[PDB]
């Protein structure tokens, strides 16, 4: 309803917006498409741009930022003027900036504090994991050293954190949000899926490093029969962290949900906590497309499956 | 479901009906429904602060109204209809008649059917 | 009637490229 | 001499239409098949086992029960699940079918009636040596019942729901339990009991 | 005896036709279904629980309030987000509903009377053991309140607002501060009170 | 003199139409090609080896066997999987072909009678130096046979099932093996037995 | 397929017929069959709890039913019609015929086609 | 025809089925869709429940159980109740659990045999592979060391083999089908492609194991060029196992038949001998689809392409 | 008129998605 | 009508297999 961009508003011109977000994405993805007039084309909107979204929340009815990124590429037709833009949240800066750490033993928060400090990022206070890391020397993006000491945090017991920007950085748990939003009355159309895909029965751990552990901890062997998998990694130098990475593994196989809503609940994000029906799901994707019908699809999946795969 | 009983209440007396023991009257699952059912028709909407939006009817409303004979009749067929119909075990209300007795005082009857009032399929594998 | 080739095959290769650059 | 019943099931309502059919009843039949071409050969046809959804459309009028109420009464069974029975006596044909689209229409004079067009579709039912379970099921009952001498609830049970096994879908009922004695073998004349859904 | 009256709510105006719906009016019903077809078996009907939107479409002409402001007034509720409330007598027809597409025409002669060619929409509102809630809640009320004798912050957030424990987003907005006094609870008299929204 | 003969085979039916196709026959013959285009020299036709299935369409009345009854048999032969052979004498058409489409109408005078409206399509078999198999192989026989004096097992199956080894189809049916010897080479006259399919 | 025989039921003395050793007469498939189709016309449906629904005719209770002539024979056809088909033999029944004889007492006949009543192509590869 | 699950029978309520296989392919799947009204609701289809298909086989016009698989994935829609099935026969399981195995010298039919013993798969008299494997250890999957060891095995001159599940595992050889089905006869299309997209004329082999085993085996170098490939596996640790190897690679690019078929030949699989015309080939994949008219789709490959590219 | 890029969007992801996860 | 799925399927598969066959 409002796009400031860096002074003006351009909500005078947009065709349509589209917030998509994965709970693996790299970062809260806005598309906005625009028409592209001598009005709009005077002020010349560049790559780099800072777009702020600002719309009526659900959960009060107040304008509020629902996003406030970078626009990170512009795409011009010049047949027909439509000037469409595909925003970032500065998410995407961490993504594709490389660098060399090396780290001791330490816990996923320092890291990230370090991370921040280093690069001068801002964040808010962020939450204690808990969870202790091995050491390990990282070569990947930033992001992507974020998430891989994430997913060693996920595995040996610890919860389930996702990283998101804002207008400074957030440490976001996934199980936390606000609101535990109903999707079933608004439910245009569901589409429940079930499957065996990913299904982890039991686990054989080989340690490549020594605390000589080795174990099997099968899990629903009787049932479902032993889909068992191996799990090789060096961070796993413990026989707790072995037991925890391997109750951090076991699932039902592939368990989501295909959701697609009439009305756009405007704060729904990715690993946000929503029910539909009496049970609860935490959102794996959310795609809102803001045309002038508000509108919201939704991919939502257990935690024990989204634990196996995404982490 | 498991819809529940209450107390009887003798409309004409205005008065809870109480046993020589002096407790009040209990009553059937249905016969609570018929006397709330009443209670509701009787029950004026938006006016009687204790309750919400649902409960209540505007038929009092509808006297001083400009509608004519016939759109008073739909008026008086959509508000007893809906007034009734909020309760769980209502199924159908219909079959309106009207009698415009007198020149302009007016006698309608109406038919209410249950939940339990509906017809079962009688088949098995 | 010939339009909807380049108009879906021009969504289809938006919607991938999207999509691994996303997730990549 | 034609006629047309309505003889609805789940309402048991036969409704029997005061005025025929119009200009014209028709009814069609088309096989199933689709074409198949071969190289060098050319198109060939090949039949489809099942059969196919067959309409029956007509236009009457409700002359001054009332037309309101008969109105209402049919666009009520439009709603419908349940099947209706429609019986053409003359055109010849009887069978299960069910209204797709059904509207009335007032008109400048003549007010009090109303005009009809209506249309029906055939009705299949899909179920999940010995006989093959061709016959419909279309039979109705009240959903509460009252005991008999002679009943017993196995009795009850095939009577009115099928396997008659399943009577402790019956007895497991609190009403059913309350009005019931607790030995569900002995059940009395007289008190009401309630067949589920 | 036919008549139409359109009970508009957000705006309390209730218009009545002054001329009849000219040639007929019609209203179609069709059930909601999608064929399914199954190998070896054909097509059969599976009934989708829903309702459908249904249209009632006629027209008018408006003679020498002049049909000019008719037509504004028309047009203006065309955009109206909120429902009007469709009555008519001699076809039967009583809900709520919102009109699709509009039209006026000046014809060659009868230049000061403008023919009308209107569509309605049903409407069905979004709520997004206990007592259903179908009933629609179409009341509407001034944006500004004039506090009565036995009025209390608490009783005009509920008649006014709803819930009543509302009374907080009346009382924070800075003109009823200003108007009321500091306490909430004391109020007096005439003194106007803006709910929100 | 012009009739119409439908000569059903699966069913040994010779229905002749009793009332001539109304007001014109009808047929179509379009040869199969397709257009290719070329660089700078344009479009060009190109002929496709195969034929086209084409179609026979006319419409008739049944006066006062019965019409109900000639509408069964003819809407039973839709279902047909087998082809039926249709002859025109005047018109000159002679070939296996199939009914897509049939209809009747009751009008509302003249109601015994039927009026017809059906369509054919051209049938073709699909078989999945020496002579080509070009012969329709439409020729039917009772699925129960009445074995002859002069007949052997291996005669019955070569007349009544083809290639004429095809015997130990019919003699390892268990009634064939009832009623047969447990030698097959042995075989009385009278005795039924069943070919397969 | 596999259908058995059965033991002939004398339907004129409603006795079963036995040889002089005692035993009851056995029949041949087709006789059964036949048994069996005049059985379950004489059937009533819905009515007899040792059968399920697929068992049984209505046409006794069609004799009360408030339906013109022609409406009854269709009634009739189709009852018989669904009554026959049940059983895996039956192929086709039809060719019904009705005769009024009297003022409202009736005449009617039918036809029952079996299975082996088909006939076969003759073609091989 | 008949979709006989565990006791019920839901062919009353599929509206298609589609068997589909390919040579390299997981396991024999079947898609089958189905209306699920309040009949098939009650009866609850999870994930991992039996499905029997039984259809007229082409062969002698008996009903014969033609797929007996689990249902690996259901999927459900609400708006319109219609559910969704992906059957899988069992060599589903043997692609997901991981295990770790150490082989000495040996034969592939005796390694599949400890595979099945190990994991208790029942199984027929697996036939005599005869070629000799050379000592490895493995880690993937279950199925991928049968076909690991497979392909080992279609080097060094063995004969192509493929497994397929039906109720007991079966040791199914290519080119051993009962029938060869001629499919000009109901050849509704042809698309006869022919390439040199992965010709291989010679090869230079460089053993990074003794029996210093390295030489060239070029095969048509005049006529298409000296398309040439490099195979330097350890497996190859003797001079005739590097011919054989090199026979066992040289083709005259991809050349197969993307056959399409008007009436659906029942019994066809992938691995098949089927012709077209005068020639013979083997079938790469094969694609039925049984709607209310039965049709099949096929794309069938020379021998010399198949082994250069699949094995 | 519209829903045809939803149904082959849908088609596309389906059939690319299930060649993956079988050759996969 | 119905052709258009195949047809823009066909193409599809074409496109992607093509592009991959060049860039590898």
């Amino acid at each position: 309803k409002i796009i400031l961009n860096g002074k003006y508003d351009i909500a005078n011109f947009n065709e349509g917006i589209t917030l998509s977000e994965a709970i693996d994405g790299v970062a809260y993805k806005m598309d906005v498409s625009l028409v592209e007039p001598k009005q709009l084309k005077d002020i010349n909107i560049k790559k780099g741009d800072k777009i702020i979204l600002i719309d009526i929340a659900y959960e009060s009815k107040k304008e509020e930022t629902i996003f406030d990124g970078v626009v990170w590429e512009t795409r011009r037709s010049e047949k027909s003027k439509k000037l469409t833009l595909s925003c970032r949240e500065r998410t995407v800066y961490m993504e594709e900036s490389e660098e060399q750490y090396q780290f001791k033993e330490n816990t996923a928060t320092q890291r990230i504090e370090y991370y921040c400090k280093q690069w001068n990022i801002p964040y808010y206070n962020l939450a204690n994991t808990g969870k202790k890391l091995a050491k390990v020397i990282h070569k990947t993006n930033i992001l992507d050293m974020i998430k891989k000491d994430l997913k060693e945090t996920a595995t040996k017991g610890g919860d389930l954190f996702r990283v998101r920007m804002d207008n400074k950085l957030k440490l976001f748990k996934l199980g936390t949000n606000a609101n535990v939003y109903k999707l079933d009355s608004i439910l245009e159309d569901a589409n429940f899926t079930s499957s065996f895909n990913d299904a982890v029965t039991s686990v054989k751990v080989l340690g490549k490093s020594k605390d000589p552990i080795i174990g099997t901890y099968k899990k629903d062997a009787d049932k479902f029969g032993t889909l068992q998998k191996i799990k090789q990694d060096e961070k796993i130098k413990n026989a707790k962290e072995a037991k925890k990475a391997a109750e951090a593994m076991f699932n039902s196989g592939e368990e989501t949900i295909s959701v697609d809503c009439a009305v756009d609940i405007n704060r729904i994000r990715a690993g946000d906590k929503v029910s539909l029906k009496s049970k609860e799901y935490y959102v794996i994707d959310v795609t809102h497309t803001l045309d002038s019908r508000p509108k919201m699809k939704l991919n939502i999946g257990s935690l024990e499956y989204i634990r196996r795969k995404f982490y | 479901l498991d819809l529940k009983g209450s107390f009887l209440f003798d409309f004409e007396k205005g008065e809870f009906v109480k046993n020589a023991d002096g407790t009040l009257k209990k009553c059937d699952k249905v016969q609570a429904y018929k006397q709330w059912c009443q209670k509701a028709i009787l029950t004026p909407r938006y006016k009687k602060a204790a309750y919400t939006n649902i409960y209540g009817s505007e038929i009092k409303d509808l006297i001083a109204s400009n509608l004519s004979q016939s759109a008073k009749e739909l008026e008086i067929t959509r508000l007893i209809k809906e007034t009734i119909l909020v309760h769980p075990y209502t199924k159908e209300v219909g079959e309106f008649s009207f009698n415009w007795l007198e020149n302009s005082r007016l006698v309608e009857y109406e038919f209410d059917v249950l939940t339990i009032d509906d017809e079962n399929i009688v088949i098995d594998g | 009637k010939e339009e909807m080739i380049q108009e879906l095959l021009s969504q289809v290769e938006s919607g991938i490229r999207e999509a691994l650059q996303d997730i990549g | 001499v034609i006629d047309i019943y309505l003889k609805n099931e789940k309402e048991k309502i036969d409704f029997h239409f005061p005025v025929n059919p119009q200009d014209s009843l028709s009814i069609k039949k088309e096989k199933r098949f689709e074409t198949v071409d071969i190289v060098n050969l050319g198109e060939f046809d090949i039949k489809k086992e099942g059969e196919k959804i067959r309409e029956i459309s007509f236009k009457t009028f409700l002359p001054n029960k009332n037309p309101i109420e008969v109105v209402a009464m049919l666009e009520k069974w439009v709603d419908q699940a349940e099947p209706l029975r429609l019986i053409i006596t003359g055109f010849g044909y009887n069978g299960l079918v069910t209204i797709s689209s059904f509207s009335n229409t007032q008109t400048a004079g003549r007010e009090e009636d109303r005009d009809i067009e209506i249309t029906f579709r055939t009705y299949r039912e899909l179920k999940i040596t010995d006989l093959k379970d061709n016959r419909p099921n279309t039979q109705t009952k009240s959903k509460i019942y009252t005991v008999k001498a002679s009943d017993t609830l196995y009795k009850i049970a095939k009577n009115l729901l099928g396997k008659g096994s399943r009577w402790p879908e019956i007895y497991n009922i609190p009403e059913n339990k309350k009005v019931i004695g607790k030995n569900p073998n002995i059940i009395k004349k007289g008190k009401l009991v309630i067949p589920s859904k």
